[PDB]
Parts: C-alpha cells; structure tokens; sequence
C-alpha cells in the first residue's frame, strides 16, 4: 500500500526523473510513517545521486495525512546533503488552507523551503505542463478526475475572519473551493484550493438568497459562502450528496463530536455522594468548557485536591441553565442520553436529574418543524421516552407532571406532536390499561398552559373520527 | 381529575400574594401534615407551600416578640424536616432554602437558628454536618451578608476566648463551637461563596490561628479551606488582576498542593485531604512551620495587593495580629507574636521593649511553675518576633547591640528550641550590625561591652 | 530453543527442554535486570523478538500443574522486566509482536492461579502502554471494523474481570486497582475504536472505577507552557548553573551522549552557550 503513496514516475523537460508523492494516501502513524520513510529511502537511493524532481500531489490532504513533528524533523536529517541539493524542482500541486496552516505551524522546520525558487506551486493544472510533458505526467487518476466535470461558480466569497474571494467547483464526487486571490504559502503568493470529498460533506444549508453553509466532517467550524447563485450550488451539492450515499453504501464516533454525552456525565456525577468523583468531575467540566469554547457566567480552573460541598444542586442548575440559554445547538443528544442516566441512577440522584434538565427542555421548539425529518423523528423518540419515564415512575409523579409537562404546555407550537404522541401511545395500551389512563391524566396538566389550542385540537381530532 | 397540582398551586400562590395576614397558621399547620402524609402526596406539599415563605419577612422584626419567636419555631421545624428527609433532600434544598435566603433581612434569625441548632448537635453529629451542608444553598442568595455575618460572628468568639484562658485551646469551653462553625467555612468556601474580595485579611487571620489544631478531619479541613480560598481568589472576576499575579497564584496552588505543606499542616499519613475531610493522640506543633506558612500567605497577599490601589489589607491584618499579640491568652499569644513578627512593616521604640517585657514576665512563670511546657514556648516565640523585627528598627538605638546580649542570655539556657531560636537571632543581629557598619569602626569585644559596663553588676 | 518445535508448530514438551526453559527464564531475567556497564551492545540481532513467541508457545502447552504454573509466573515477571527495558532493545517490528504477546497471555491468565492473575495482569498493563491495536490477520475483513471488534473483545474481558473482582481483601484491591490502569492504557492508546464502546463506563455501579476512567476522559480532551520549563526549570538563572552540574553529577554515563546532546540543543536556542 505504501508503493502507491510514493513512486518513481516520468522524466521532466529538464531531463530529471520525477518522484510522485501522493499525500492523501498516507495515514499518520508510527508504522505507516516508518514504512513510508523506508520506501522513500529505498526508491530515492538510485536517483538522489543525480538531479531529480518531485511532484507533491496535495489533493485532499487533511489531518489524517499530516507528518508529526518528530517525523517531519526526520525528513531533514536522515537523507544526505546532496539528496536535498540535487532536487531541481518541487512541483506542489493543490495547496490548500490546511497545508497553509500546517506550514505556518511548522515555519521553523520548513525554513529551507521558505522563499525557495525550487518550489513551483501548481496553482493551475496547465502550469505543470510547462515543466513536465503530458505523456510523462503520472498523477493519480483520482487527481485527474477531480479536474473533470466541474460545475464552476466564479466570483464567490468565502466568509471568515478574513473573507476571501474564491470560486466553487462542484464535481460529482467533491467540492473544490479554489482561492481567486493569492495568499502566502512558504513565502510564495499562490492560489489555494481546498478539496472536500464525498465522505466529509455532512450538512448542506441554504441560509438566505445569497449565502449558504457547507459542513465538513471532523471539522467543527462550518464553511459559509456568498454568491449570486447560492441556490444552484445548494441543489447541485444536494444532487451529488443524494448520488453518493444512495450508491456507495447501496456508527463511527469521534472523541470531539460528543459534547452532550460528556457534559451530562460531568453534571450527573458532579452532585454525587463521593468527594473523589465530585473532584474529578469538576476538572472534567472545566476542561470541557475550555476546549469547546462555550460560555460560562464565571471563570473556571482545574486543580486537584479541591474540597467540594456535598450538595451542588444550585451550582449545577446555575450551570446547566446558563448553557441552555447561551448555546442551544446541543440540546438533542444531551436530552437523549440524559433520560437513560436518569433511568439507571439512584432515586436521590433522580431528583437532581429533572431539576437540572428542566431548562434544557425549553428550547427544542426550534428543533421541531425545521424541515429536517431526522431530527423531527429524534424529537418524537425523546417524547416517547419521556412518556416511558412518566409511566414507570409512579412515586415521583406530581413533581414530574408539575415540572416538565407544564413547561411543555407553556410554549406554543409543540402541542401537535405531544398530542400525536399521546394518541399513538394511548392506542397501544388500550382502554383500561394504566398506560392510557395516567397519560390521559397528564393531558390535564398539559392543557393548563394554553387552554384554547389543546381544547380545539382534542375536539377536532375527536370530531373527525 | 386525579391531579390538581397546577390548579392547587395557582390557588395557593394567589392568596399568599393577595393577603398575607394568615401565613403563620398555614405554615404551622402544613408542616405537620407534611410530616404525616404519603411520599407522593408529600411531593405536593412543598410544591404548594413555597409561595408562602416569601412574605414571612414582614412578620419578623415588626416588634411583637411572641410572633417573632413563633417564626423561630417555624424555622426550627423546617430544620427538623430538612434533616429527616434524605431521599428528597436536593428538592428541599432547591425549593425552600434558596427561596428563603434569596430575600434579604431574614438572614440573621436563620443563621442564629442554625448555630443554636448545630450547637446541640455537637461536632461530628449528623445534624451539624447536614446543617453546614444546608448553609451552602443558603448563602447563594446573598453572598456578602452570609459571609460577613459568619466571619464577624466567629471573630467575636476568638476575641472572647481571652476572658477565661486555657493554654491548649482544645481545652477551652468554646472549642467545639469554633470547630463547628469552622466546618461552615469549609462547606461554604467553594466558589467565592464567602466574599474573598473584602474579607481576605480577616480570613487569613483565622487560617493562621487554627492550623494543625484538633483531630485529623479539622486539620485537613483547614488545608482544604486554604486551597479553596486561593482558588476562588484566582477565579474571582471583580478583582480583575493582571496576568503575572494570576500566574503566581496559579503556581501557589501547586505549592500548597505539595506533600511538604501536607507536613506543615499536620496531615502526614493521609494521602488525600478531601477524602478524610468528608468522611464523618495528636502530633505536636512546630512553630517554625507556622512561620513558613505565614511567609507564604504574606507573599500571596502582597502579590494580590500589588494590583489593587490603597487596598489597606495589611493595615487591618496587622491590627488584628497586634491586638492578640499584646494580651495574656496563652492559646493565642505565641501565634500572634510570630504573625506580628512576620507581617509588620513598622515598629515603635516602646514596642520592642514591651516585647522584652513579655519575655521577662514569661520567664518567671516557667521558673516558679515547673508544670506547663507552654510557659517556655512563649519565650521561644518572643525570640522569633525579635529576629524579624530588628531590621525594621530605625536609626541606631542601643537596642541593636543589646539584642546581642539578649541572644547570649537565651543561649545560656539549656533548652534545644531556645538554643536554635537564639542562634538565628544572633545571626540576623550580626548581619544587620554588619549592614549598618558599626563593626567597621570597632572590634566586637569593645562595642558590646560598652553596653555591658553600666549594667556590670547584674 | 527453535529445535523444540517438531513440525508445523508442534511442541515436543520434553522434561529436558522444560528444564532448559526454566533455566533460561532466570538467565534472561538476570541479564535484563542489569542496567549498567554498557548498554550499547544490548542491541543484538533480532533481539528477543523470535525468542519470546517460541517461549510462550512452549509454555502454553505445558498445562496446569505446580512446576508448570510456577514457570508461567516466572515468565510473567520476565515479560514485565523486558517491557521495562524497551528503549535499550531493538526490534525490526514490535506492534504485531506485542499483539501476539497479548493474545498468547490473555487467553490463559483467566491457589497459586490467583497469584498468577496479578502476576500477569501487571505484564498486560506494561504491554498495553501506548500500543496501537491492529489486526494481525487483517486479510478478509476491513481493518478498522476489525480493530473496533478487537477493542470490544479486550474491553469486555476487562469488564467481566472487574465484575468477578467486584463480587480476601488485598489481592482483590490489587485486581480492582490494576484492571483500571489497563482500561486507561488501551483507551488512551486508541480512541476512535475506543470511545463508542467505552463511554458506558461513566455510569458504572462501582463508583471508584468511574472517576479514574473519567480522569482519562479529561486527558484525551486536551490530548490535541513548556517555555517557562525551558526558562527557570532548565537554565537556573542568576547562578553558576547549579542544576546543570547537578544533572551532570546524577545522570549515568550511558546516557551522557544523549545528555551532551540535550543541553546545548537548548542553550544555543536561548543564546547562553
């Protein structure tokens, strides 16, 4: 597998053998990096005694394909000096924002290339034909396929901290954001071109008439672009999206994209009846609000050996109510697995759980009816599970139907789906079943928020029968 | 319907806001039925009494004392209810106690009831434990008022221990009182829930006074109190420190986390302070350990006051050291002398020989009484406060050279600790006399005897 | 020792070869126990890499009896001692070597047997430190899914070991301590196969197993300030370099050629040569 990452291929116009390094085929790691550097050492060994040139195919080079700093430091020492001095040219194809940030992070190691004439950045695919013949070009077929059948939308603007003029090329497997203005990479003014393959485009959002948002997998920051034809770009990316997940497949969890699960594991254990658990959970929540950059009312710190009071309930509530108002984007998974932790906890902790989850329940109204059916089905799963905990916990019943169901009925526009959940969960039990009876009882506590809408909906759904 | 909970609450919150003249009978009645109801029905009870608590403020303080002690009876019955219900405990702390402390001007009677309730329980009882626990949820409504009342109340008791002095301070009559209310500060010290931005010099004074005292749990609690004090001092946003001060506080937290300070605070065998602090024959105290701890807290406190203009932390802190430094009380006299030696930035001419007066009087009691070891220890402390204070002394008095003969007379005694204390006194005396350059003019064997010649007979 | 394998990995199991193995275990332990008098010639030739696979494949067939269980225990200390001296030794490849030790030890770790349990689990802890799991037989299946299944295979084994532990005091405390270090090791080693199976530990019935596991979830969270360490902890300013001569007089000569590298690598970067 390492033979296709780096291989001898072709002879340039200047009479030098060309070595192709495909960066996207490399995966970062110990034995992969060691096999890579040994393959480069074996393949380069007949030819670094002569002048040679290297094509670096940096298409789709991301965090999976980086060199670690200890490994990147090896590339400047393990080869002889004439191996570096015999490099006539380095053709760097498809530099992107990740590669630019990588070289900015490693300006000390790559100072031998900074300002070098030997680096020829291939900002346009026809420029590589200025030094290598087309029959001598042996770039991978995927790299050539990324250049074909591109639906190009020029004069777009990628909005960021620095808004950059770009052109968006949408092909049947990928989206290429090519910078229309030069930026500094290794001291050279080049045209960047970010490449996003099929497996990365998660969410396709049309914000307004001249802005859209593209979401990249394992990348927290969304991409936003401004263009005259944003709706055409949106429908084309939805078309190729529908093309690849309905053709190629006919649950992989990263440590980053589970904030709600870790937050609930912190908060439920923060009020626990043991000082060691309570001490460690505080440091975990402090680290969790340090990494993901979400607002707290007060500052935090991580220190071992704190002494934390046996109750934390007002502090815990003052935290879990502040996040729900400050950022609502993570209510779903938090509320999903919070109920499970409620279900397998002791009763004294069970009293804490509803007490600190009741502010998070107030803002799933926006996550209903927002035209994405998967999250709207997830809401129905949550409400069914709320029905299950209302059935199963007979003992705590006035408190739960005072807390969460009245808060549900207080807000408008959620009334339909709670009534459909009531009807389809009433139908399963049958008349005389407890499942129908006590949930019909909770309908009263639901109705006290808004009288007219619940009355009209119950009477209308009855009269249609 | 089978529930009426929103209806019952919507009734019960209407009358409480509407007419307050019948709150007392209702609150007295409702707690008894709360005590003899089924648990799911009991969940309704606080849910509908919580509006009735908020208008109890106008009944207190309105100068009818029978109703005022009825308010006390109601509060104590709520205490009994708070203790009894462990399964329902987060709910009763969330609902009634935070709502109780959230309204100002009820706080004095509630704290008073707390302290008299915890006094009957005693230290190590369940009652004072859960009561110090409940004080945390109390204090969040008004941080500064609860903090100031707790600190001032405890400061008065340490002040009034001087009336009937006992040397140990574990022997004094209100030792259990100080221990019980120190547990309050341990519980309440978490997230600047006692205001460190205004009560810092009072707080370090109590910290200095009660290191390494009592059983193992309180000894670890003092350490955890110090850690939480520095942590909340770091995380406080009202002070708006510079970066370097925050850096040195962040290093100071790791400094106090070290096992060396575990040895200084008396917790040597125990790995974790927080484990032993929450679980519910003593090794002797070393006074130089108190000197090191006071120097560390001095460094922290000076680094904090560098940013704050005219903070006057040191002024109150030196007065609170000095007042205990110049009385009789053997539990509090040596520690206050060492603290006044370490902190002070100013010395009076009569003050240094009043320290000498303290030495002379203390040497008599150990002479006529071969009964108390502590009568020696004060003299040792009276040495130590000399050594820090002499460089601060002004233009050349005969006391500069008289302290050499003082050090020699201390060295003439055969006790180990007095010898070790006198050696440091003689070292700093030689170094300060060398820095003031008297020794350039004369040999040591003439300038010291110049003072000895008028006093040659004794 | 390679003579002992008859045909296609058929082990002979003679008493003379077993006695020779019992000798060579103590020989390898006493050789690897020394840390001084020149470690540059400890490199060898395919160091102990072929050795240990042959050794474990001999001793696994030896069975369950007192001398056999004793030789098994001695091998369990030997693996740990060898794993201590990793930086001295030199394999051509060690990842699938390590995985084969884990496979050939975990299969038979589970009155002196319970002594062997904490004799061997420590060796598993030492082996698992920083080891990326990989399928040795990666053919026939996708490698990452097989990695996740292998993580579940080793992870449920430590789960039902800890559960058997949780049901006399000091050896059970030793199990309940040593198992969660193994947990922390294979979770911190690789996370992309780890987290989706391992996040259910946060609600465990044993509280003490939670926080330390949950401690690991802190560290990973900042897996992805040393300049002051290079400043005041490394230079030791305002003096005639006291900590420098301290580390000169303390560090042994065998790492001096390393040490002579690491001092001047710093100070020419800070211009105090």
């Amino acid at each position: 597998k390492t033979l296709s990452i780096f291989y001898q291929a072709g002879t340039s116009k200047a009479g030098n053998p060309i070595f192709y390094y495909v960066a996207r085929r490399f995966k970062t790691g110990q034995i992969n990096g060691d096999l890579l550097i040994y393959h480069v050492l074996l393949t380069l060994k007949p030819y670094y005694a002569k002048p040679y040139e290297i094509v670096v195919d940096l298409t789709h080079t991301g965090p999976s394909n980086r060199f670690k700093t200890d490994f990147l430091s090896k590339w400047f020492v393990v080869f002889p000096g004439f191996a570096y001095d015999n490099v006539s040219a380095v053709y760097i194809y498809n530099c992107n924002s990740w590669v630019r940030e990588y070289t900015k992070y490693h300006e000390r190691l790559l100072t031998g290339l900074k300002g070098s004439k030997r680096l020829v950045f291939i900002d346009c695919p026809g420029k590589l034909a200025e030094h290598i013949e087309h029959e001598q070009q042996k770039l991978p077929a995927a790299t050539l396929a990324l250049e074909e059948d591109l639906k190009v939308f020029h004069n777009a603007l990628k909005l960021a901290h620095k808004d950059t003029k770009v052109s968006i090329k949408v092909g049947s497997t990928a989206v290429q954001v090519t910078s229309a203005e030069r930026t500094k990479v290794l001291g050279q003014s080049v045209f960047l071109n970010d490449i996003y393959y099929a497996s990365e485009i998660e969410e396709i959002c049309l914000v307004d008439e001249n802005q859209f948002t593209l979401t990249i997998a394992n990348q927290g920051t969304p991409l936003t672009f401004m263009h005259q034809e944003c709706e055409a770009i949106v429908q084309s990316i939805i078309h190729i999206r529908t093309r690849w997940e309905l053709s190629q497949p006919d649950t992989k969890i990263r440590p980053k994209d589970v904030p709600g699960t870790l937050l609930n594991i912190a908060l439920l254990n923060l009020g626990s009846s043991d000082p060691s658990l309570r001490s460690a959970a505080y440091n975990l929540l402090c680290a969790l609000t340090c990494t993901f950059n979400l607002k707290i009312e007060g500052q935090l710190l991580e220190t071992s050996g704190l002494c934390i009071p046996a109750n934390n309930t007002l502090f815990i509530v003052s935290i879990s109510k502040t996040l729900a108002a400050n950022e609502p984007h993570l209510t779903l998974e938090f509320l999903e697995e919070c109920i499970s932790g409620f279900s397998k906890s002791s009763i004294e902790l069970k009293h804490l759980c509803l007490e600190y989850m009741t502010p998070w329940l107030s803002n799933l109204v926006r996550f209903c009816k927002h035209n994405d059916d998967a999250k709207r089905q997830r809401v129905t799963a949550i409400l069914d599970k709320l029905i299950t905990m209302t059935i199963n916990e007979k003992q705590m019943y006035p408190s739960i139907q005072a807390k969460i169901w009245g808060s549900l009925g207080q807000i408008t526009d959620l009334l339909d789906v709670v009534l459909d959940s009531f009807i389809k969960t009433s139908a399963t039990g049958g008349l005389g079943s407890i499942k129908a009876e006590v949930m019909a009882d909770t309908a009263v506590a639901l109705a006290s928020g808004n009288v007219k809408l619940v009355s009209s909906k119950v009477i209308g759904r009855m009269c249609k029968i | 319907p089978a529930n009426n909970t929103l209806f019952i609450v919507s009734i019960s919150k209407t009358l409480a806001a509407n007419e307050p003249h019948l709150t007392l009978e209702f609150l007295e009645e409702c707690i008894s039925g709360f005590s003899k109801s089924s648990i799911e029905l009991k969940h309704l009870c606080l849910e509908y009494m919580t509006p009735w608590l908020s208008n109890l403020v106008r009944f207190c303080k309105h100068n009818d004392d029978a109703k005022r002690q009825r308010v006390t009876a109601i509060l104590d019955k709520l205490i009994t209810m708070t203790i009894n219900e462990k399964q329902m405990y987060p709910s009763i702390q969330a609902k009634i106690w935070g709502s109780l402390g959230q309204i100002t001007d009820l706080l004095d009677v509630v704290l008073d009831s707390f302290i008299k309730t915890s006094a009957t329980g005693g230290l190590g009882s369940i009652k004072a434990e859960v009561m110090a626990d409940t004080a945390v949820a109390l204090a969040s409504g008004n941080v500064k008022l609860v903090s100031s009342k707790v600190i001032g109340r405890m400061c008065k008791i340490i002040d009034k221990t001087c009336l009937s002095p006992t040397p140990t301070l574990e022997q004094h009559l209100m030792w259990d009182d100080i221990a019980i209310l120190a547990r309050y500060m341990l519980m309440l010290s978490f997230n600047n829930s006692l205001d460190v931005a205004a009560h810092l010099p009072y707080l370090f004074h109590v910290v200095t006074f009660l290191v390494a005292t009592g059983p193992l749990s309180l000894r670890a609690s003092t350490h955890g109190l110090v850690i939480n004090i520095i942590h909340s001092l770091c995380t406080c946003s009202q002070l708006h420190f510079s970066e370097e001060t925050k850096q040195v506080l962040r290093l100071s937290l790791t400094e106090f986390s070290l096992p060396k300070f575990y040895l200084l605070f008396g917790i040597s065998k125990v790995k974790s302070a927080a484990v032993i602090a929450f679980r519910s024959e003593r090794e002797t105290f070393a006074l130089t350990s108190l000197e090191t701890v006071t120097e560390a807290l001095l460094e922290i406190m000076e680094a904090c006051m560098r940013d704050i203009p005219t903070c006057k932390w040191l002024d109150q802190w030196t007065e609170l050291a000095q007042r205990f430094a110049f009385q009789y009380n053997p539990s509090l006299q040596p520690r206050a002398l060492v603290v006044f030696g370490c902190i002070s930035k100013r010395v009076s001419h009569g003050q240094i020989k009043q320290i000498i007066r303290i030495l002379s009087k203390a040497l008599e009691s150990c002479l006529k009484g071969p009964d108390t070891y502590n009568s020696q220890v004060l003299i040792e402390a009276t040495v130590i406060a000399l050594t820090k204070l002499q460089p601060l002394l002004n233009k050349d008095s005969p006391l500069h050279k008289a302290l050499f003969w003082v050090a020699v007379a201390v060295l003439q005694l055969d006790e180990v600790n007095l010898y070790s204390a006198g050696t440091a006194l003689l070292e700093q005396n030689l170094h300060t006399l060398d820095s003031l350059r008297i020794f350039n003019d004369k040999s040591p064997e003439e300038v010291f005897m110049a003072i000895r010649n008028p006093l040659e007979w004794h | 020792i390679s003579k002992f394998f008859d045909s296609q990995g058929q082990v002979l199991l003679t008493d003379t070869n077993t006695q020779f193995v019992e000798q060579t275990i103590a020989i390898m332990k006493n050789l690897l126990d020394n840390h001084t008098e020149g470690s540059s010639e400890h490199l060898g030739q395919a160091s102990i890499e072929t050795m240990m696979l042959n050794l474990v494949r001999y001793v696994r067939v030896l069975g369950n009896m007192v001398h056999a269980i004793q030789i098994k225990t001695k091998l369990c200390q030997l693996v740990e001692v060898m794993m201590a001296r990793r930086d001295d030794l030199s394999f051509c490849q060690e990842m699938k070597f390590r995985n084969k030790m884990v496979e050939y030890l975990t299969d038979w770790v589970m009155c002196l047997t319970r002594d062997l349990d904490q004799a061997s689990m420590e060796a598993v802890v030492s082996l698992l430190a920083g080891l990326p799991l990989q399928p040795e037989e990666g053919d026939g299946v996708e490698l990452m899914e097989a990695k996740s299944q292998l993580f579940l295979k080793y992870f449920t084994l430590f789960m039902n070991l800890l559960n058997d532990c949780s049901e006399m005091s000091r050896r059970l405390a030793s199990l309940r301590h040593c198992t969660v270090l193994a947990m922390s090791n294979l979770l911190n080693a690789n996370v992309d196969s780890g987290l989706m199976h391992s996040i259910g530990l946060g609600y465990h019935k044993d509280l003490q197993t939670r926080a330390t596991f949950m401690e690991v979830l802190t560290k990973i969270l900042q897996q992805g300030f040393e300049r002051l360490v290079e400043l005041v902890t490394m230079m030791g300013d305002q003096g005639e370099l006291p900590i420098a001569m301290a580390l000169a007089n303390v560090v042994p000569c065998s790492q001096w050629d390393e040490l002579a590298r690491v001092l001047v690598t710093l100070f020419d970067s800070r211009h105090l040569l």
